[PDB]
DNA sequence: GAAGGGGGGCTATAAAAGGGGGTGGGGGCTCTCTTCCGCATCGC
DNA sequence: GCGATGCGGAAGAGAGTCCCCCACCCCCTTTTATAGCCCCCCTTC
Protein backbone atom coordinates (compact mmCIF):
# COMPACT_ATOMS: atom_id res chain seq x y z
CA UNK A 1 0.00 0.00 0.00
CA UNK A 2 2.77 2.45 0.88
CA UNK A 3 4.61 2.03 -2.44
CA UNK A 4 1.61 2.32 -4.75
CA UNK A 5 -0.12 -1.06 -5.04
CA UNK A 6 -3.80 -0.39 -5.74
CA UNK A 7 -5.74 -3.27 -4.19
CA UNK A 8 -9.07 -1.87 -5.42
CA UNK A 9 -10.76 -2.10 -8.79
CA UNK A 10 -12.06 0.89 -10.71
CA UNK A 11 -15.61 -0.21 -9.89
CA UNK A 12 -14.80 -0.36 -6.18
CA UNK A 13 -12.98 2.96 -6.35
CA UNK A 14 -9.52 4.03 -5.26
CA UNK A 15 -8.60 5.14 -1.77
CA UNK A 16 -7.08 8.63 -1.46
CA UNK A 17 -3.51 7.30 -1.38
CA UNK A 18 -4.26 4.90 -4.24
CA UNK A 19 -5.89 7.74 -6.17
CA UNK A 20 -2.80 9.92 -5.76
CA UNK A 21 -0.34 7.12 -6.55
CA UNK A 22 -2.50 6.21 -9.53
CA UNK A 23 -2.30 9.85 -10.61
CA UNK A 24 1.49 9.64 -10.35
CA UNK A 25 1.49 6.61 -12.63
CA UNK A 26 -0.86 8.26 -15.11
CA UNK A 27 1.32 11.36 -15.31
CA UNK A 28 4.16 9.20 -16.63
CA UNK A 29 2.07 8.15 -19.62
CA UNK A 30 1.08 11.74 -20.36
CA UNK A 31 4.73 12.83 -20.27
CA UNK A 32 5.69 9.96 -22.58
CA UNK A 33 2.97 10.87 -25.07
CA UNK A 34 4.21 14.46 -25.27
CA UNK A 35 7.81 13.21 -25.47
CA UNK A 36 7.07 10.45 -27.97
CA UNK A 37 5.50 12.83 -30.50
CA UNK A 38 8.67 14.92 -30.83
CA UNK A 39 11.34 12.32 -30.08
CA UNK A 40 10.15 10.05 -32.89
CA UNK A 41 9.40 12.92 -35.27
CA UNK A 42 13.06 13.91 -35.43
CA UNK A 43 14.07 10.30 -36.11
CA UNK A 44 11.60 10.10 -38.99
CA UNK A 45 12.91 13.27 -40.62
CA UNK A 46 16.55 12.21 -40.40
CA UNK A 47 15.79 8.78 -41.86
CA UNK A 48 13.93 10.32 -44.80
CA UNK B 1 -3.68 69.85 -3.75
CA UNK B 2 -0.92 68.94 -6.22
CA UNK B 3 0.26 71.08 -9.13
CA UNK B 4 -1.86 73.98 -7.95
CA UNK B 5 -2.17 76.71 -10.61
CA UNK B 6 0.53 79.35 -10.27
CA UNK B 7 1.74 82.24 -12.43
CA UNK B 8 5.42 81.63 -11.65
CA UNK B 9 7.31 79.08 -9.59
CA UNK B 10 8.82 80.28 -6.33
CA UNK B 11 12.25 78.91 -7.24
CA UNK B 12 11.98 80.85 -10.51
CA UNK B 13 11.07 84.28 -9.11
CA UNK B 14 13.91 84.02 -6.58
CA UNK B 15 16.40 83.22 -9.34
CA UNK B 16 14.92 85.98 -11.50
CA UNK B 17 15.13 88.44 -8.61
CA UNK B 18 18.72 87.43 -7.85
CA UNK B 19 19.72 87.89 -11.49
CA UNK B 20 18.02 91.29 -11.62
CA UNK B 21 19.54 92.36 -8.30
CA UNK B 22 23.03 91.24 -9.33
CA UNK B 23 22.70 92.79 -12.78
CA UNK B 24 24.65 92.09 -15.93
CA UNK B 25 28.44 92.16 -15.81
CA UNK B 26 29.81 95.51 -16.97
CA UNK B 27 32.64 96.07 -19.45
CA UNK B 28 35.39 97.72 -17.42
CA UNK B 29 38.35 99.61 -18.84
CA UNK B 30 41.17 97.55 -20.35
CA UNK B 31 43.82 98.81 -17.92
CA UNK B 32 41.90 97.76 -14.81
CA UNK B 33 41.05 94.35 -16.28
CA UNK B 34 44.68 93.82 -17.28
CA UNK B 35 45.89 94.74 -13.79
CA UNK B 36 43.36 92.38 -12.21
CA UNK B 37 44.02 89.76 -14.90
CA UNK B 38 47.74 89.53 -14.13
CA UNK B 39 47.20 89.58 -10.36
CA UNK B 40 45.13 86.42 -10.83
CA UNK B 41 47.96 84.79 -12.79
CA UNK B 42 50.13 85.20 -9.70
CA UNK B 43 48.04 82.84 -7.56
CA UNK B 44 47.86 80.08 -10.19
CA UNK B 45 50.10 79.42 -13.18
CA UNK B 46 47.22 78.08 -15.31
CA UNK B 47 43.62 79.30 -15.34
CA UNK B 48 40.46 78.01 -17.00
CA UNK B 49 38.44 80.48 -19.06
CA UNK B 50 35.20 79.66 -17.26
CA UNK B 51 36.82 80.10 -13.84
CA UNK B 52 38.87 83.09 -15.01
CA UNK B 53 35.66 84.92 -15.94
CA UNK B 54 34.48 84.78 -12.33
CA UNK B 55 37.70 86.37 -11.04
CA UNK B 56 37.59 89.16 -13.62
CA UNK B 57 33.79 89.53 -13.43
CA UNK B 58 33.80 90.75 -17.04
CA UNK B 59 31.80 89.78 -20.13
CA UNK B 60 33.06 86.61 -21.79
CA UNK B 61 33.46 88.30 -25.19
CA UNK B 62 35.28 91.29 -23.70
CA UNK B 63 37.51 89.07 -21.57
CA UNK B 64 38.39 86.87 -24.55
CA UNK B 65 39.23 89.89 -26.72
CA UNK B 66 41.62 91.33 -24.13
CA UNK B 67 42.96 87.88 -23.26
CA UNK B 68 43.45 87.07 -26.96
CA UNK B 69 45.76 90.05 -27.48
CA UNK B 70 48.21 88.91 -24.78
CA UNK B 71 47.02 85.50 -23.61
CA UNK B 72 47.45 82.38 -25.73
CA UNK B 73 45.77 78.98 -25.81
CA UNK B 74 47.83 75.89 -24.95
CA UNK B 75 46.42 72.52 -26.03
CA UNK B 76 46.47 69.87 -23.30
CA UNK B 77 45.48 66.35 -24.33
CA UNK B 78 44.81 65.28 -20.74
CA UNK B 79 41.67 67.42 -20.39
CA UNK B 80 41.35 70.18 -23.02
CA UNK B 81 42.97 73.32 -24.41
CA UNK B 82 43.03 76.19 -21.90
CA UNK B 83 44.30 79.77 -21.90
CA UNK B 84 47.77 80.93 -20.87
CA UNK B 85 48.06 84.22 -19.00
CA UNK B 86 51.77 84.49 -19.82
CA UNK B 87 52.20 86.86 -22.80
CA UNK B 88 55.02 84.67 -24.16
CA UNK C 1 -8.18 48.44 -66.05
CA UNK C 2 -10.55 46.12 -67.89
CA UNK C 3 -9.63 46.45 -71.59
CA UNK C 4 -13.29 46.77 -72.63
CA UNK C 5 -14.20 49.23 -69.83
CA UNK C 6 -12.23 52.48 -70.03
CA UNK C 7 -12.42 54.23 -66.66
CA UNK C 8 -13.89 51.35 -64.65
CA UNK C 9 -13.33 50.91 -60.91
CA UNK C 10 -12.02 47.42 -60.19
CA UNK C 11 -13.33 45.67 -57.08
CA UNK C 12 -11.03 43.66 -54.81
CA UNK C 13 -12.37 40.23 -53.87
CA UNK C 14 -9.95 39.59 -51.03
CA UNK C 15 -11.19 36.05 -50.36
CA UNK C 16 -10.72 35.12 -54.02
CA UNK C 17 -7.51 37.17 -54.05
CA UNK C 18 -8.07 38.96 -57.36
CA UNK C 19 -9.25 42.25 -58.85
CA UNK C 20 -12.40 41.99 -60.95
CA UNK C 21 -14.24 44.24 -63.37
CA UNK C 22 -17.58 45.13 -61.71
CA UNK C 23 -19.31 45.29 -65.12
CA UNK C 24 -18.27 42.14 -67.01
CA UNK C 25 -16.62 40.25 -64.15
CA UNK C 26 -13.30 39.89 -65.98
CA UNK C 27 -10.31 39.30 -63.72
CA UNK C 28 -7.57 41.84 -64.45
CA UNK C 29 -4.03 41.77 -63.11
CA UNK C 30 -2.34 39.20 -60.93
CA UNK C 31 -3.32 37.83 -57.53
CA UNK C 32 -3.75 40.49 -54.86
CA UNK C 33 -0.78 40.48 -52.49
CA UNK C 34 -1.49 40.97 -48.79
CA UNK C 35 0.80 43.87 -47.88
CA UNK C 36 0.45 43.12 -44.17
CA UNK C 37 2.70 40.95 -42.06
CA UNK C 38 2.97 37.37 -43.29
CA UNK C 39 3.19 36.06 -39.71
CA UNK C 40 0.66 36.03 -36.87
CA UNK C 41 0.86 37.64 -33.43
CA UNK C 42 0.17 34.58 -31.30
CA UNK C 43 8.82 30.76 -28.24
CA UNK C 44 9.72 34.06 -29.92
CA UNK C 45 7.80 36.43 -32.15
CA UNK C 46 8.43 35.51 -35.84
CA UNK C 47 8.65 39.20 -36.78
CA UNK C 48 11.11 40.39 -39.43
CA UNK C 49 10.10 44.08 -39.49
CA UNK C 50 10.97 46.90 -37.13
CA UNK C 51 8.67 48.99 -34.99
CA UNK C 52 6.62 51.58 -36.83
CA UNK C 53 8.58 54.76 -37.51
CA UNK C 54 7.41 57.75 -35.51
CA UNK C 55 5.14 59.87 -37.76
CA UNK C 56 6.12 63.04 -35.86
CA UNK C 57 9.83 63.13 -36.68
CA UNK C 58 11.10 65.47 -39.38
CA UNK C 59 13.53 63.43 -41.48
CA UNK C 60 13.09 60.69 -38.90
CA UNK C 61 15.64 57.93 -39.38
CA UNK C 62 15.59 54.21 -38.61
CA UNK C 63 18.40 52.39 -36.83
CA UNK C 64 19.35 49.35 -34.77
CA UNK C 65 20.94 49.32 -31.32
CA UNK C 66 23.75 46.92 -30.48
CA UNK C 67 22.79 44.50 -27.73
CA UNK C 68 24.66 43.51 -24.61
CA UNK C 69 27.69 41.29 -24.98
CA UNK C 70 27.47 37.62 -24.04
CA UNK C 71 30.86 35.95 -24.46
CA UNK C 72 34.44 36.99 -23.86
CA UNK C 73 34.90 37.90 -27.53
CA UNK C 74 32.37 40.71 -27.07
CA UNK C 75 34.44 42.41 -24.35
CA UNK C 76 37.63 44.38 -24.89
CA UNK C 77 40.98 43.42 -23.39
CA UNK C 78 39.99 45.16 -20.11
CA UNK C 79 36.31 44.66 -19.34
CA UNK C 80 34.53 47.34 -21.35
CA UNK C 81 32.57 46.08 -24.34
CA UNK C 82 34.18 46.86 -27.69
CA UNK C 83 30.79 47.16 -29.46
CA UNK C 84 29.10 50.18 -27.87
CA UNK C 85 26.00 52.04 -29.01
CA UNK C 86 26.71 55.32 -30.80
CA UNK C 87 24.50 58.42 -30.76
CA UNK C 88 23.42 58.72 -34.42
CA UNK C 89 20.22 60.71 -33.84
CA UNK C 90 19.84 64.04 -35.62
CA UNK C 91 20.02 67.19 -33.51
CA UNK C 92 16.61 68.27 -34.82
CA UNK C 93 15.14 64.83 -34.09
CA UNK C 94 16.91 64.64 -30.72
CA UNK C 95 15.45 67.99 -29.66
CA UNK C 96 12.03 67.03 -31.02
CA UNK C 97 12.19 63.70 -29.19
CA UNK C 98 12.99 65.50 -25.93
CA UNK C 99 10.09 67.93 -26.41
CA UNK C 100 7.61 65.07 -26.86
CA UNK C 101 8.97 63.50 -23.68
CA UNK C 102 8.44 66.84 -21.94
CA UNK C 103 4.93 67.11 -23.41
CA UNK C 104 3.96 63.71 -22.01
CA UNK C 105 5.51 64.48 -18.61
CA UNK C 106 3.42 67.65 -18.27
CA UNK C 107 0.26 65.90 -19.47
CA UNK C 108 0.57 63.12 -16.89
CA UNK C 109 0.93 65.70 -14.11
CA UNK C 110 -2.60 66.99 -14.77
CA UNK C 111 -3.94 63.69 -16.16
CA UNK C 112 -4.53 64.85 -19.71
CA UNK C 113 -5.81 62.20 -22.17
CA UNK C 114 -3.45 60.86 -24.80
CA UNK C 115 -5.46 62.50 -27.59
CA UNK C 116 -4.59 65.95 -26.24
CA UNK C 117 -0.95 64.89 -26.03
CA UNK C 118 -1.07 63.72 -29.65
CA UNK C 119 -2.54 67.07 -30.68
CA UNK C 120 0.20 68.82 -28.70
CA UNK C 121 2.91 66.72 -30.35
CA UNK C 122 1.55 67.62 -33.78
CA UNK C 123 1.41 71.30 -32.81
CA UNK C 124 5.02 71.25 -31.64
CA UNK C 125 6.21 69.60 -34.86
CA UNK C 126 4.64 72.33 -36.99
CA UNK C 127 6.04 75.11 -34.79
CA UNK C 128 9.41 73.37 -34.60
CA UNK C 129 9.54 72.98 -38.39
CA UNK C 130 8.10 76.43 -39.11
CA UNK C 131 10.99 77.82 -37.01
CA UNK C 132 9.41 81.18 -36.13
CA UNK C 133 9.94 80.36 -32.43
CA UNK C 134 13.52 79.12 -32.86
CA UNK C 135 14.66 81.78 -30.39
CA UNK C 136 12.38 80.53 -27.60
CA UNK C 137 13.10 77.58 -25.34
CA UNK C 138 11.63 74.27 -26.48
CA UNK C 139 9.98 73.69 -23.10
CA UNK C 140 8.13 77.00 -23.43
CA UNK C 141 7.00 76.02 -26.94
CA UNK C 142 5.90 72.62 -25.63
CA UNK C 143 4.07 74.27 -22.73
CA UNK C 144 2.39 76.74 -25.09
CA UNK C 145 1.52 73.93 -27.51
CA UNK C 146 0.01 71.97 -24.62
CA UNK C 147 -2.09 75.02 -23.74
CA UNK C 148 -3.25 75.40 -27.35
CA UNK C 149 -4.07 71.70 -27.67
CA UNK C 150 -6.36 71.90 -24.64
CA UNK C 151 -8.17 74.89 -26.14
CA UNK C 152 -8.50 73.21 -29.54
CA UNK C 153 -9.99 70.10 -27.90
CA UNK C 154 -12.64 72.09 -26.02
CA UNK C 155 -11.15 71.49 -22.56
CA UNK C 156 -9.04 74.60 -21.90
CA UNK C 157 -6.57 74.75 -19.04
CA UNK C 158 -5.65 78.07 -17.49
CA UNK C 159 -2.19 79.48 -18.14
CA UNK C 160 -1.53 79.04 -14.42
CA UNK C 161 -2.60 75.38 -14.60
CA UNK C 162 -0.20 74.81 -17.50
CA UNK C 163 2.54 76.68 -15.62
CA UNK C 164 2.05 74.47 -12.56
CA UNK C 165 3.00 71.39 -14.60
CA UNK C 166 5.79 73.24 -16.44
CA UNK C 167 9.05 74.78 -15.31
CA UNK C 168 8.25 77.66 -17.69
CA UNK C 169 6.49 80.65 -16.17
CA UNK C 170 3.03 81.87 -17.13
CA UNK C 171 4.44 84.95 -18.89
CA UNK C 172 6.70 82.90 -21.15
CA UNK C 173 3.91 80.43 -21.96
CA UNK C 174 1.60 83.30 -22.87
CA UNK C 175 4.24 84.85 -25.13
CA UNK C 176 4.98 81.59 -26.94
CA UNK C 177 1.23 80.98 -27.19
CA UNK C 178 0.74 84.20 -29.17
CA UNK C 179 3.68 83.43 -31.47
CA UNK C 180 2.52 79.86 -32.13
CA UNK C 181 -0.90 81.11 -33.20
CA UNK C 182 0.75 83.60 -35.57
CA UNK C 183 3.15 80.98 -36.92
CA UNK C 184 0.39 78.41 -37.46
CA UNK C 185 -2.07 81.00 -38.82
CA UNK C 186 -4.62 79.38 -36.51
CA UNK C 187 -6.94 80.59 -33.77
CA UNK C 188 -8.54 79.30 -30.57
CA UNK C 189 -12.15 79.88 -29.56
CA UNK C 190 -12.60 82.29 -26.67
CA UNK C 191 -12.79 80.63 -23.27
CA UNK C 192 -16.10 80.77 -21.41
CA UNK C 193 -16.93 80.40 -17.73
CA UNK C 194 -18.42 76.98 -18.43
CA UNK C 195 -15.12 75.67 -19.78
CA UNK C 196 -13.73 75.38 -16.23
CA UNK C 197 -16.76 74.55 -14.06
CA UNK C 198 -16.44 70.77 -14.31
CA UNK C 199 -12.77 70.68 -13.33
CA UNK C 200 -12.93 73.42 -10.68
CA UNK C 201 -16.05 72.05 -9.01
CA UNK C 202 -14.89 68.43 -9.21
CA UNK C 203 -11.55 69.38 -7.64
CA UNK C 204 -13.38 71.31 -4.90
CA UNK C 205 -15.61 68.25 -4.37
CA UNK C 206 -18.89 70.06 -5.04
CA UNK C 207 -22.09 68.14 -5.86
CA UNK C 208 -23.56 68.17 -9.34
CA UNK C 209 -26.33 70.52 -8.20
CA UNK C 210 -23.78 73.05 -6.93
CA UNK C 211 -21.79 72.68 -10.15
CA UNK C 212 -24.92 73.31 -12.22
CA UNK C 213 -25.77 76.35 -10.09
CA UNK C 214 -22.26 77.75 -10.53
CA UNK C 215 -22.39 77.10 -14.28
CA UNK C 216 -25.72 78.92 -14.55
CA UNK C 217 -24.62 81.81 -12.32
CA UNK C 218 -21.48 82.53 -14.35
CA UNK C 219 -23.24 82.13 -17.70
CA UNK C 220 -26.13 84.35 -16.61
CA UNK C 221 -23.78 86.91 -15.05
CA UNK C 222 -21.81 87.19 -18.29
CA UNK C 223 -25.02 87.46 -20.31
CA UNK C 224 -26.31 90.15 -17.94
CA UNK C 225 -22.92 91.89 -18.25
CA UNK C 226 -22.52 92.15 -14.48
CA UNK C 227 -18.78 91.43 -14.78
CA UNK C 228 -17.55 93.36 -17.85
CA UNK C 229 -13.87 92.92 -18.62
CA UNK C 230 -13.39 90.32 -15.89
CA UNK C 231 -11.35 87.24 -16.67
CA UNK C 232 -13.59 84.19 -17.23
CA UNK C 233 -11.65 82.31 -14.55
CA UNK C 234 -12.32 85.10 -12.05
CA UNK C 235 -16.03 85.04 -12.90
CA UNK C 236 -16.17 81.24 -12.59
CA UNK C 237 -14.39 81.28 -9.23
CA UNK C 238 -16.82 83.91 -7.93
CA UNK C 239 -19.77 81.92 -9.28
CA UNK C 240 -18.46 78.74 -7.63
CA UNK C 241 -18.09 80.67 -4.37
CA UNK C 242 -21.64 82.00 -4.69
CA UNK C 243 -23.05 78.55 -5.49
CA UNK C 244 -20.89 76.94 -2.80
CA UNK C 245 -22.09 79.39 -0.13
CA UNK C 246 -25.73 78.75 -1.14
CA UNK C 247 -25.45 74.97 -0.59
CA UNK C 248 -24.44 72.64 2.23
CA UNK C 249 -20.92 72.20 0.80
CA UNK C 250 -19.39 75.60 1.58
CA UNK C 251 -15.91 76.49 0.33
CA UNK C 252 -13.80 79.44 1.41
CA UNK C 253 -12.36 81.94 -1.06
CA UNK C 254 -8.87 80.59 -0.39
CA UNK C 255 -10.03 77.06 -1.21
CA UNK C 256 -11.64 78.12 -4.48
CA UNK C 257 -8.71 80.36 -5.40
CA UNK C 258 -6.18 77.57 -4.89
CA UNK C 259 -7.95 75.27 -7.35
CA UNK C 260 -9.03 78.11 -9.65
CA UNK C 261 -5.63 79.81 -9.53
CA UNK C 262 -7.27 83.13 -8.61
CA UNK C 263 -6.29 85.29 -5.65
CA UNK C 264 -9.02 85.52 -3.03
CA UNK C 265 -9.08 89.29 -3.58
CA UNK C 266 -10.03 88.75 -7.23
CA UNK C 267 -12.79 86.33 -6.21
CA UNK C 268 -14.03 88.92 -3.71
CA UNK C 269 -14.16 91.64 -6.37
CA UNK C 270 -15.94 89.49 -8.96
CA UNK C 271 -18.29 88.09 -6.31
CA UNK C 272 -19.14 91.60 -5.10
CA UNK C 273 -20.24 92.52 -8.64
CA UNK C 274 -22.65 89.58 -8.98
CA UNK C 275 -23.84 89.52 -5.36
CA UNK C 276 -26.47 92.28 -5.82
CA UNK C 277 -28.36 90.22 -8.43
CA UNK C 278 -27.83 86.86 -6.71
CA UNK C 279 -31.48 85.67 -6.88
CA UNK C 280 -31.66 86.35 -10.62
CA UNK C 281 -28.48 84.40 -11.38
CA UNK C 282 -29.32 81.25 -9.41
CA UNK C 283 -31.28 78.48 -11.16
CA UNK C 284 -35.00 78.52 -10.47
CA UNK C 285 -35.04 74.91 -9.19
CA UNK C 286 -32.17 75.33 -6.71
CA UNK C 287 -32.56 74.18 -3.10
CA UNK C 288 -30.96 76.92 -0.99
CA UNK C 289 -29.41 75.47 2.15
CA UNK C 290 -28.53 79.08 2.97
CA UNK C 291 -31.20 81.53 1.72
CA UNK C 292 -30.09 83.88 -1.04
CA UNK C 293 -30.90 86.80 1.26
CA UNK C 294 -28.43 85.54 3.89
CA UNK C 295 -25.59 84.96 1.42
CA UNK C 296 -22.23 86.47 2.43
CA UNK C 297 -21.97 90.21 1.76
CA UNK C 298 -18.33 91.03 1.02
C1' DG D 1 -3.04 88.57 15.51
C1' DA D 2 -6.71 87.31 11.44
C1' DA D 3 -8.74 89.71 7.82
C1' DG D 4 -9.96 93.48 4.63
C1' DG D 5 -8.15 97.39 2.60
C1' DG D 6 -4.93 100.49 0.00
C1' DG D 7 -1.07 101.30 -3.05
C1' DG D 8 1.75 99.76 -6.45
C1' DG D 9 3.91 96.39 -9.74
C1' DC D 10 2.86 93.01 -13.77
C1' DT D 11 0.80 91.87 -17.75
C1' DA D 12 0.85 93.61 -23.41
C1' DT D 13 1.74 97.37 -27.39
C1' DA D 14 4.69 99.71 -30.54
C1' DA D 15 9.82 101.55 -31.37
C1' DA D 16 14.81 102.77 -31.18
C1' DA D 17 19.30 102.07 -29.35
C1' DG D 18 23.80 98.56 -27.80
C1' DG D 19 25.63 94.65 -25.39
C1' DG D 20 25.27 90.50 -22.10
C1' DG D 21 23.24 86.36 -21.40
C1' DG D 22 20.14 82.39 -22.69
C1' DT D 23 19.23 78.99 -26.08
C1' DG D 24 20.12 75.67 -29.49
C1' DG D 25 23.29 73.31 -32.72
C1' DG D 26 28.40 70.89 -33.98
C1' DG D 27 32.74 68.89 -32.48
C1' DG D 28 37.33 66.66 -29.93
C1' DC D 29 19.99 21.43 -22.72
C1' DT D 30 22.67 17.29 -25.12
C1' DC D 31 25.65 15.21 -28.36
C1' DT D 32 29.46 15.56 -31.71
C1' DC D 33 33.39 17.29 -33.87
C1' DT D 34 37.68 20.20 -33.94
C1' DT D 35 41.95 22.47 -31.80
C1' DC D 36 45.60 22.99 -28.39
C1' DC D 37 48.74 21.24 -24.81
C1' DG D 38 51.60 17.72 -22.16
C1' DC D 39 53.92 13.72 -22.38
C1' DA D 40 56.80 9.98 -23.60
C1' DT D 41 58.91 8.12 -27.31
C1' DC D 42 62.72 7.66 -30.49
C1' DG D 43 66.20 9.36 -33.50
C1' DC D 44 70.50 12.06 -34.85
C1' DG E 1 75.09 15.68 -25.88
C1' DC E 2 71.13 17.66 -28.75
C1' DG E 3 67.08 18.13 -30.63
C1' DA E 4 62.08 16.58 -32.86
C1' DT E 5 57.19 14.69 -33.05
C1' DG E 6 52.18 11.70 -32.76
C1' DC E 7 48.48 10.65 -29.62
C1' DG E 8 45.37 11.03 -25.43
C1' DG E 9 43.01 14.17 -22.73
C1' DA E 10 40.98 18.46 -21.89
C1' DA E 11 38.71 22.43 -23.50
C1' DG E 12 35.63 24.72 -26.43
C1' DA E 13 32.68 25.77 -30.27
C1' DG E 14 28.45 24.55 -32.82
C1' DA E 15 24.44 22.56 -34.30
C1' DG E 16 19.78 20.10 -33.37
C1' DT E 17 15.46 19.71 -30.76
C1' DC E 18 30.89 64.27 -21.64
C1' DC E 19 32.08 68.77 -21.82
C1' DC E 20 33.08 72.56 -24.49
C1' DC E 21 32.72 76.29 -28.44
C1' DC E 22 30.11 78.88 -32.01
C1' DA E 23 25.93 81.42 -34.17
C1' DC E 24 21.51 83.54 -33.31
C1' DC E 25 17.86 85.64 -30.68
C1' DC E 26 15.75 87.83 -26.45
C1' DC E 27 15.89 90.97 -22.73
C1' DC E 28 18.14 94.35 -20.19
C1' DT E 29 16.39 99.85 -20.39
C1' DT E 30 13.29 104.26 -21.41
C1' DT E 31 8.54 106.56 -22.61
C1' DT E 32 3.06 106.33 -22.71
C1' DA E 33 -2.04 105.00 -22.71
C1' DT E 34 -5.18 101.27 -21.23
C1' DA E 35 -7.29 97.68 -17.11
C1' DG E 36 -7.65 93.33 -14.53
C1' DC E 37 -4.83 90.83 -11.63
C1' DC E 38 -2.02 90.17 -7.72
C1' DC E 39 1.87 91.00 -4.24
C1' DC E 40 2.99 93.55 -0.31
C1' DC E 41 2.36 96.46 3.43
C1' DC E 42 -0.75 98.86 6.20
C1' DT E 43 -4.69 99.27 9.02
C1' DT E 44 -8.74 97.87 11.35
C1' DC E 45 -10.87 95.50 15.24
ZN1 LIG F 1 -15.17 44.40 -67.83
Amino acid sequence: ESRGFVENSYLAGLTPTEFFFHAMGGREGLIDTAVKTAETGYIQRRLI
Amino acid sequence: TNYKPVANHQYNIEYERKKKEDGKRARADKQHVLDMLFSAFEKHQYYNLKDLVDITKQPVVYLKEILKEIGVQNVKGIHKNTWELKPE
Amino acid sequence: TCPNHPDAILVEDYRAGDMICPECGLVVGDRVIDVGSEWRTFTKDPSRVGDSQNPLLSDGDLSTMIGKGTGAASFDEFGNSKYQNRRTMSSSDRAMMNAFKEITTMADRINLPRNIVDRTNNLFKQVYEQKSLKGRANDAIASACLYIACRQEGVPRTFKEICAVSRISKKEIGRCFKLILKALETSVDLITTGDFMSRFCSNLCLPKQVQMAATHIARKAVELDLVPGRSPISVAAAAIYMASQASAEKRTQKEIGDIAGVADVTIRQSYRLIYPRAPDLFPTDFKFDTPVDKLPQL
